[PDB]
RNA sequence: AAGAUCAUCGAAACGGUAUGCUCCUGAAAAAAA
RNA sequence: AAAUAUGCAAUCAAUA
RNA sequence: AAGCAGGAUGGGAUACAAAAAAAA
């Protein structure tokens, strides 16, 4: 409790679960999903600026810093704003719009292959 | 405390979220009493709160509702929505389950069969011998099932067998179990029939009474080189009189029968017999008798009178009262299938003796003693035993207004043919049925679809004539006429049976 | 004479020796810090008795009397608790403390009993991994000591009982059961598979209306199906059996796992399977801290990387800590117990569900802060063992007052103080 | 009459799950109710107020 | 249904600069409810009394240099509320509210139109009992508000319950960078 | 003793069981502090044990041989001592007076003015008992009183039961002396407060274990009622008190901190007797040998009952359960035939493995004692001792279906006895696992309507007519069974509610419908205790679900129903009110109820409260015929 | 909120100047080891 | 004990 | 086997296939 990550109250303000399992993640993870199933995404969509991303479906390649900067570049520092971001100002969770481009990139959950839940939070 | 819990759980049932609606319908299941109305509340509010289901809860409340057989187009429908949901990624248990249940349940429709059908086939591999088993007694005791599936089913019976070969009676079981469920639904296999060939022949004597009994009427219903001719040498003899001599054995024994429809003069004249002589003890007239003369009148003996005098036994009337409504109502279906193959006997599409004036007599008073008594108990009872009691009444009534009864007799028969039953969704072939264009209708206590060289036998019931085949089954006859009678009541005339 | 309902809150005393040999494993919970505490190196070992201890007794003597009566006729089975039980409650109430008066009296009555005090040791401290097809990770040292463990009480109890051939080399190498090994090699299996129908179907186009194309299905469904078959069969994992193929006892397969590093793990699973599948003696899986199996371990893999381990490996998927975590085998257990408690130390509660791993709410017992008269008991019985000094009795309700009755500030509280 | 299919069978055909219905129609009520901030490209600049 | 509705309530919150200005306001407020025309008794409301604001401006004391030389501006506010229940005299109310304000004080008024919806079906008189055949033959307080207490209740939890339904959105849709969406185009 | 010197393993293996103790009267109590009267006194820092010592010599004159306690004005101005000596001298009292011509009626009127003057004492006594605090001591001397008496009160027993707790679970509960001189002639003789409730009878132990602890809006709610929560208190700022501007001013001028932020602690309930309750629940299971008796085994059966709390965890409750069966069955008829009404209706609660061998059992001794004691001159004496039998046996602190723990002229015995045997009914119908049969139900039924027929209004006060509480019972349960109500039984239970409902119309001490009103609230008050809306709607459905398809009589029991629940319709559970409305819009109902405007008014307004129940189903729910 | 309580790993395993990749603001904080 | 699973500020009960 | 003004650390399981009287 002296350094548990979730705050006395347990905040989870990163954390995204699926609702149809008991799967759940956070949001470098969403990031890291979705930039693998590019394949699947752009099948239901169904040289190029639409498979410009492409490379980016390698394990390997994100593993390396080519790809983990990229990683970590796309998932940025919500959490790390301005200095005048504090107080009643402080960030909020963008779990919500992490759901929102999932549930619309109709992603598929791990844990169960489903296409759309992924609410936000634990469950 | 002085509340109505039947109506208390109605209105929760109205307000409920799915763990109280699990709940309560678990109760429902458990509970001595079933409303109809409340089934259909509970289907309805299942369809309404399916989306906040798991493919596990699903399954559950699909066996919650099959321990009453009942569905309708709100289960259908939240099944066909949840299907793909249950069949992501399934097992094969998962599956053999999903296939029992709709063919329990009469969810035959493509959507429901056709994805399960599908995953089936492609998996029919990773099914151990107790899945394969249940596989083929599911797909035999369904309808029009496909030839692909049976052809799977057997080679991976086969498959198993081979990898196979106490030790020796699992193999017997497990075998004849498969070959038993594929030549319900007969057709052209090889390798399955000759390892079950070869395995009667080396272990012919090590075959039990049941294995035997499931290996004859595979024999038979398959139209096979042989099999039981190899299992005749064996003394079976001294297996039907251990059967026999012990009361318990003998229900076992009138129960394997009647599930393998086997019909044999000897077995059900020593089966008769064997009845007969344990009458005289109390102990089987209270426990056992009930069921028995109920078999053994689906088996149809070749000797009507017997059965009769069973029936008419005093002490049988006497003990009456004692007998639990789930007997009463045994011992009348038995009457009913007597009364039909008495009827069908002077009417001439059976053959044989008709019952005499006096045993008409006694089996109308014998009637009227188990309805009297049952009248006063018909809310004890499971909806199949009103459905059966009301099939029980309809032939009752054909045969009396159209053997006579009481008043109070013809009230309570009026009454169950006037009652409502619930009765579950029929069973139909997938493809053949263009369910888009079908509705229901409750005829007696069966939901008949609607839509806007063999010797064909025929059979009569209240002016109806019909081309049935040679083996139609006792039971299964009166049904058909009395649902076609019910349909005429109804106003539908045009009726196609194949 | 027995033990009565009026009897909760007394100590039963133990000889030290007799308590070592009666738990070579070592005390459970944090008695050891209150015999440490103890100044004298002689004087007995208290343990005080617990509602929750008496009932658990009950239990356990009616599961007992129910089961030699069946054994004596070979029902009453069903009046008897099948599956175990949970202890659970604040940290330093005597959960611990319940198991150690129990097991005692277990192993007296003839028990044979399976406890593991720290779980967590098989998790938290250094050793060799391996990784296998499954997913399970072997660690043929701990199971090696996890053996020797269990044998140095459940020895002669192991010889006597014999070992059923039926249930014996079944296990596989990193202890899971043989058809989820074979299951785990499926899909190089499937791709295998796919080649050579590819093959066969070039070879039936070579050799070349809609009864000709189901017949050509069906035999084409049953070629991959026995060719799916014929591969399964292909496939092979080791056994055991075949270095020991008639083992007389079960402590025969304990020896040769001890002797034969390579198969601790799956001579201690197949231990596990005969002390399912064995009805000669009660059986009792006793654990301390049972929910420190769960949390991540020490080892880090790469196999796990992510915000929801961060490269750690859950404990639960190492062999020792995935065989304690199992609580509803004690349904496949046919004359065994399965005893469960939780432990708080490290991280709190929060939203504990048991239910979740397999804890029927009924199942669970538990035990909180002594009351008056017990945290009176256990003052008086660590003055008398003379752990205090000069403790006057009328701060008693102050003290009582001050650590809320719990065990573990009521021992620190009067150690720092008197 | 007891028709067998439901209007909810015969929308199954096309491959409109319960779910997905029940949050396209949430998902229309509240955009009709609320609005169409979706953040799209240049959202920003609309839905910040004027300084001038 | 404009004809039905109802002026549940009438929250007036005078905000002052003054504490003579607020104390003159509440004065004239009273003056104007003690003669008021219509068992009966004047729309008293429920006071209501808000805290005190203040806000400060720092500067230094010189006009050159001594940074560690400071002064202090400070400014203060006050607010008062009075709640009038179950409105009749509306008319009447809102001029006496009006017209109470005196210097530079000003109010904020808040108010509540409740409509009943579909009126309560009406339940005829109960069938009688009768023997059998078996008989046969053998306000007050000055100063108070004086609508229903009840009432007040039900409006008072009301009150509540959009407060916090008000501070839960209004918290949840601040920003700092307001029109910034996290992922979008910055 | 080991060569250690530590006791052997042998002496830790097995669990003691639990004996039982007879409840000894205070008459007896009394007349034992009596006869000792001498012998304490020879018997008996120094100031307090001189004072002790006086406290002990007066509580001892007073008690036992030696204005005085007994005034009716000064009752409410005793301290705790003397309230309980009053108290105990009262349930003496009662106890005793329980246990040529013209002089002996003047005789009885005198002793019956006499007991009405005790219970007015005894109601006084229990009132200044609830204001003040008790002790330990104290507690459970009110405790034992009240179980001698069998009166109890819902109010006061809760805190006897938290003192009796923290006496029990203090440090000092086996150290402690006990100071009362009645515990110096307690059998067994207890020094310790511990010692004492251990020794509790089994009785005394189940009474604490099923304590009710229920509120009276919980109460009427059962019963049918809705009861909203009261609403909490509220405290509206007038113009005459209204805060001035300038608090700053008012907080310097003031003392101390007078206000603050809103702090306000609430208080949490901490074990009120949850603790003591599983005790004794243990005491209980332990108590299950074959050396035990049935007077013991009816406790434990209540115990292991429904009970207001789960003093058994888990496993804890079906094991004992299915041990007490057990027992049961290896018992004879016999020792069973006393001890039947109890049994069964404990034991119908419950559903466990052996439950349904256990009920076929006590099927079996019913129908032994039923022919035994000439239920199916004489035959009449027989079946008085039987009832007499019953109800004495009926363990103290405990209800069955109205019927309390006491003894029950012809017209008298054959109320009593039907009131018995449609307990019985009730109980054996409302088993879960065994379903009895016709023929035990007709002969049940059979016997039940021989002795209405005894009653005095088939062939008067409001006590000889059966209570509308039972006889919703009896219809629930016939109703749960699955069995239809026989038509005879059904029309002498019809015939009973006319007469009753027309005795009290008869005897009843702008208002278009407040009087309608205030006679159903009247008629279903607590003061009576006969009437219940739940037990009307449940007679409305039995009547309205009679045999498949006399008449007059049943539409006239449903008339006279509607007009006693139709005022307070709009006041009760909505259950009730489905209920009523299914059963009056059924095929056998009067169709002018059904016609009438209220009823239509009140079927709208149920209709619109209620959208998801459908109106057509109205009717034909609950298994019944609609009217179509 | 931290410094907490509790409980582990533990001594330059301190220190964090320095270093191109990344993030925030803004029209603009660029290049670069 | 079938109650809980327990860290604290700088505003608000005249309203959380 | 630390007579410590250090540093770092504070992760519970879930939608799953492991112990292999009714045509019921
Ligand atoms: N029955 C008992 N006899 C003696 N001491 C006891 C007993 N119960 C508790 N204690 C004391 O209280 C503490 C018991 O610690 P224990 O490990 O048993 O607790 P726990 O409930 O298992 O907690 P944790 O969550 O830390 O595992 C020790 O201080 C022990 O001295
Ligand atoms: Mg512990
Ligand atoms: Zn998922």
């Amino acid at each position: 409790a002296a350094r548990r990550v979730g705050g006395i109250g347990r905040r989870c303000f990163l954390t995204l679960h699926c609702s149809a399992c008991s799967f759940f993640f956070q949001t470098s993870d969403a990031i890291k999903l979705i930039l693998t199933q590019q394949h699947h995404i752009l099948r239901k969509k169904g040289a190029a600026s639409k498979f410009s991303l492409l490379p980016l479906a390698d394990a390997s390649l994100l593993l390396k810093r080519r790809g983990a900067l990229v990683l970590r570049s796309l998932h940025g520092d919500p959490l790390v704003g301005s200095r005048r971001q504090r107080g009643e100002f402080a960030p909020q969770a963008p779990t919500a719009e992490m759901a929102k481009m999932l549930n619309k990139s109709c992603v598929p959950c791990p844990r169960c292959k489903r296409e759309g839940r992924w609410e936000e939070g634990k469950k | 405390r002085s509340g109505y819990l039947p109506a208390q759980r109605f209105l929760s049932l109205l307000k409920a979220s799915p763990e109280e609606y699990r709940s309560l319908l678990r109760e429902a299941t458990q509970a001595k009493i079933v409303d109809p109305a409340f089934l259909r509340v509970a289907s309805q509010r299942f369809f309404a709160l399916s989306d906040r289901f798991y493919p596990p809860e699903i399954l559950d409340i699909l066996s919650d509702f099959a321990s009453f057989p009942y569905s309708d187009e709100a289960l259908l429908a939240a099944v066909a929505g949840r299907l793909e949901d249950q069949l992501v990624e399934p097992s094969p248990k998962r599956l053999a389950a999903l296939l029992s249940l709709s063919a329990r349940l009469g969810l035959c429709h493509p959507s429901i069969r056709d994805p399960l059908t599908k995953h089936i086939e492609e998996k029919m591999y990773a099914f151990d011998a107790a899945l394969l088993a249940s596989l083929c007694r599911t797909v035999g005791s369904l309808l029009s099932p496909r030839l692909p599936l049976l052809d799977g089913l057997a080679t991976q019976a086969q498959l198993l067998a081979s990898d196979l070969r106490v030790a020796q009676r699992r193999y017997i079981a497990f075998l004849f179990r498969c070959l038993e469920g594929l030549s319900r639904q007969r057709y052209s296999h090889s390798a399955l029939v000759d390892a079950c060939v070869a395995c009667a022949e080396q272990h012919g004597q090590a075959f039990p009474l049941h294995d035997t009994l499931r290996a004859v009427a595979s024999a038979r219903r398959l139209d096979l080189a042989g099999i039981e001719e190899p299992l005749r040498r064996s003394d079976m003899a001294d297996k039907v009189n251990r059967a026999t001599d012990r009361g318990d054995q003998l229900l076992a024994l009138l129960r394997h029968l009647d599930l393998l429809r086997l019909r044999d003069s000897q077995l059900l004249q020593k089966v008769s017999e064997a009845v007969e002589l344990h009458s005289q003890k109390a102990a089987f007239l209270a426990t056992q008798l009930p069921e028995a003369l109920l078999h053994l009148t689906r088996l149809a003996p070749a000797d009507l009178r017997l059965p009769v005098a069973l029936l008419s036994q005093p002490s049988l009337l006497a003990m009456a009262p004692r007998l639990s409504a789930a007997q009463l109502q045994q011992l009348l279906s038995a009457s009913a299938l007597v009364l039909f193959q008495h009827i069908q006997r002077r009417e001439g599409g059976q053959g044989g003796d008709p019952l005499i004036s006096r045993e008409a007599e006694a089996l109308a008073k014998t009637v009227e003693r188990f309805l009297d008594l049952l009248q006063p108990q018909f809310l004890s009872l499971n909806l199949r035993d009103r459905r059966a009691l009301k099939e029980a009444a309809s032939l009752f009534l054909v045969e009396a207004q159209g053997f006579a009864l009481a008043p109070k007799t013809v009230d309570f028969c009026c009454f169950l043919e006037e009652a409502d039953v619930a009765p579950p969704l029929p069973l139909a072939p997938s493809g053949g049925v263009d369910f888009q264009s079908v509705g229901l209708v409750e005829a007696c206590s069966r939901l008949v679809l609607c839509a806007d060289r063999e010797e064909t036998t025929t059979c009569k019931l209240g002016g109806v004539s019909t081309d049935l085949p040679v083996s139609i089954t006792p039971q299964a006859a009166s049904s058909l006429l009395l649902t076609q009678l019910a349909l005429i009541r109804r106003g539908i005339l045009r009726h196609e049976i194949q | 004479g027995g033990v009565g309902v009026e009897d909760v809150g007394r100590f039963r005393l133990f000889d030290r020796h007799r308590l070592v040999e009666l738990l070579p494993e070592g005390l459970a919970g944090e008695l050891s810090r209150d015999v440490e505490m103890i100044p004298s190196a002689t004087s007995p070992i208290g343990v005080m008795l617990r509602k929750a201890t008496l009932e658990l007794q009950m239990q356990l003597e009616l599961f007992a009397r129910v089961h030699a009566k069946s054994s004596a006729d070979t029902d009453a089975r069903l009046a008897a608790v099948q599956r175990g039980f949970l202890l659970d409650g604040h940290r330093g109430v005597g959960k611990s403390c319940v198991l150690n008066y129990l097991i005692p009296w277990a192993r007296e009555n003839n028990w044979l009993v399976v406890y593991e005090p720290l779980p967590s040791r098989y998790a938290r401290e250094i050793g060799d991994i391996k990784r296998s097809s499954a997913g399970v990770y072997i660690q043929s040292s701990f199971s090696q000591e996890f053996l020797e463990r269990l044998g140095r009480f459940n020895r002669r109890l192991l010889e006597e009982l014999p070992v059923a051939r039926r249930c014996y080399g079944q296990a596989a190498l990193d202890g899971v059961h043989r058809l989820y090994a074979e299951r785990s090699y499926h899909s190089l299996l499937e791709k295998a598979l796919e080649k050579d129908l590819d093959e066969i179907r070039e070879q039936r186009d070579e050799e070349l209306l809609l009864d000709s194309q189901l017949r050509e299905e069906i035999l084409l469904a049953r070629e991959r199906l026995a060719l799916w078959h014929t591969y399964r069969r292909e496939v092979s994992i080791p056994s055991m059996k075949s270095r020991l193929p008639n083992p007389a006892s079960v402590w025969e397969i304990a020896e040769f796992g001890l002797q034969n590093e390579a198969f601790a793990t799956q001579a201690l699973y197949e231990v596990w399977e005969q002390l399912k599948k064995q009805t000669q003696l009660n059986v009792l899986i006793a654990v301390d801290e049972w929910n420190e199996c769960f949390p991540v371990s020490e080892y880090v893999s790469m196999r796990y990387e992510g915000t929801r381990f961060n490269g750690h490996i859950p404990a639960f998927h190492l062999s020792t800590p995935r065989l304690l975590s199992r609580f509803d085998d004690a349904q496949q257990f046919q004359r065994g117990l399965k005893i469960c408690a939780t432990s708080w130390r490290r991280s709190n509660r929060r939203d504990y569900r048991p239910d979740l791993l397999g804890v029927r709410q009924e199942e669970i017992r538990t035990v909180r802060n002594f009351s008056p008269l017990e945290f009176a008991n256990f003052v008086a019985y660590y003055h008398k063992k003379k752990i205090l000094h000069e403790f006057p009795r009328e701060k008693l309700d102050y003290f009582y007052m001050l650590s809320g009755g719990n065990g573990f500030q009521a021992r620190r509280l009067l150690a720092s103080l008197y | 009459m007891r028709r067998l299919a439901s209007p909810s069978l015969r929308r199954l055909q096309e491959g409109q799950t319960p779910h997905s219905m029940r949050k396209s129609a949430v998902a229309d009520a509240r955009k009709k109710i609320f609005g169409y901030a979706c953040g799209m490209p240049g959202e920003e600049q609309w839905v910040r107020p004027l300084q001038g | 249904a404009l004809s039905a509705y109802s002026l549940r309530s009438l929250i007036v919150t005078y905000n002052s600069r003054n504490r003579s200005s607020m104390n003159a306001t509440i004065e004239n407020l009273k003056n104007a409810l003690r003669w008021t025309s219509p068992s009966w008794s004047p729309p008293w409301p429920v006071p209501r009394r808000i805290g005190r604001r203040q806000w400060r401006v720092t500067y230094l004391k010189s006009p050159f240099k001594y940074k560690y030389a400071l002064r202090h501006y400070v400014f203060e506010d006050h607010r008062y509320a009075f709640a009038f229940y179950d409105v009749n005299s509306v008319q009447e109310v809102v001029s006496a509210a009006l017209g109470a304000m005196a210097g530079e004080t000003c109010c904020s008024c808040r108010f509540s139109w409740r409509f009943a919806g579909r009126p309560p079906v009406s339940l005829p008189t109960p069938p009688r009992l009768v023997p059998s055949s078996r008989a046969a033959s053998l306000t007050v307080l000055r100063g108070h508000c004086p609508t229903d207490k009840e009432f007040i209740r039900r409006a008072l939890e009301e009150e509540q319950a959009v407060e916090r339904i008000r501070k839960k959105l209004d918290k949840k849709q601040l920003q700092w960078f307001p029109g910034k969406t996290p992922w979008a185009p910055k | 003793l080991l060569d250690t010197g530590e006791i052997v393993p042998g002496a830790f293996a097995s669990v003691k069981k639990v004996g039982d103790f007879p409840l000894l009267p205070l008459s007896l109590l009394l007349s034992r502090l009596k006869e000792r009267r001498q012998e304490l006194l020879r018997d008996w820092a120094f100031a307090r044990e001189e004072e002790r010592i006086q406290r002990k010599i007066k509580i001892l004159e007073l008690l036992a041989c030696g204005g005085a306690i007994g005034d009716a004005k000064r009752i409410a101005f005793l301290a705790h001592a003397d309230a309980v000596n009053l108290l105990l001298l009262l349930a003496a009292e009662a106890e005793t007076l329980a246990r040529g011509e013209i002089s002996k009626q003047e005789e009885r009127k005198l002793w019956r003015l006499k007991c009405e003057g005790n219970e007015e004492k005894w109601n006084l006594c229990i009132s200044r008992l609830k204001e003040l605090a008790l002790d330990h001591e104290d507690s459970f001397l009110v405790f034992y009183a009240m179980c001698s008496t069998n009166r109890f009160d819902a109010v006061l027993l809760p805190a006897l039961l938290e003192r009796l707790e923290a006496s029990f679970f203090s440090s000092q509960a086996l150290s402690k002396p006990l100071f009362h001189p009645i515990f110096e002639v307690w059998d067994p003789p207890c020094e310790s407060f511990a010692a004492l409730l251990n020794v509790l009878p089994l009785s005394a132990k189940a009474v604490v274990v099923t304590a009710d602890r229920r509120s009276e809006r919980e109460r009427r709610e059962n019963e049918g009622w809705l009861a909203p929560p009261e609403a909490p208190p509220l405290v509206l700022p007038n113009w005459q008190t209204m805060h001035p501007v300038d608090m700053e001013a008012w907080e310097k001028k003031q003392r101390r901190v007078v206000r603050t932020r809103h702090v306000k602690a609430k208080v949490i309930r901490q074990a009120d007797g949850r603790k003591l309750a599983a005790t004794m629940a243990l005491h209980g299971r332990q108590a299950i040998h074959r050396d035990a008796a049935v007077s013991s085994l009816v406790s434990v059966a209540a115990m292991c009952a429904s009970n207001s709390q789960r003093a058994l965890r888990g496993e804890l409750l079906p094991e004992t359960l299915n041990l007490l069966a057990a027992e049961l069955l290896g018992r004879s008829a016999d020792a069973l035939s006393p001890h039947l009404l109890s049994l069964s209706f404990l034991l119908s609660q419950s559903s466990v493995s052996l439950t349904e061998r256990l009920f076929l059992h006590l099927e079996a001794v019913l129908r032994g004692w039923l022919e035994e004691n000439g239920f199916v001159e004489t035959a009449s004496e027989k079946r008085r001792k039987a009832s007499e039998e019953q109800l004495r046996n009926l363990p103290p602190g405990f209800n069955v279906f109205g019927l309390v723990q006491s003894s029950p002229a012809d017209t008298e015995s054959a109320l009593w006895e039907s009131r018995v045997l449609a307990a019985l009914l009730s109980s054996f119908l409302r088993v879960d696992d065994y379903r009895p049969s016709l023929d035990f139900v007709l002969l049940l039924s059979d016997a039940l309507r021989n002795s209405l027929r005894r009653t005095a209004v088939l062939s008067i006060h409001k006590k000889d007519v059966l209570s509308l509480k039972e006889t919703g019972a009896l219809l629930s349960s016939f109703a749960t069974s699955g069995y239809a109500v026989p038509p005879s039984l059904m029309a002498c239970l019809v015939e009973h509610f006319l007469y009753d409902v027309d005795l009290f119309l008869t005897s009843s001490p702008s208002s278009s419908a407040e009087e309608a009103e205030q006679l159903s609230q009247s008629f279903f008050c607590s003061s009576r205790g006969r009437a219940t809306p739940g037990d009307c709607a449940t007679l409305l459905h039995s009547l309205a679900s009679p045999s498949p398809l006399l008449e007059k009589l049943r539409f006239e029991a449903m008339t006279q129903a509607w007009r006693l629940v139709a005022p307070v319709l709009h006041l009760l559970q909505p259950p009730c009110k489905l209920l009523i409305l299914n059963s009056l819009q059924t095929a056998h109902a009067p169709p002018d109820v059904s016609s009438t405007a209220f009823f239509q008014r009140s079927l709208e307004t149920f209709l619109r409260d209620n959208p998801d129940v459908d109106s057509s189903l109205l009717g034909s729910l609950f298994g019944t015929q609609g009217r179509q």
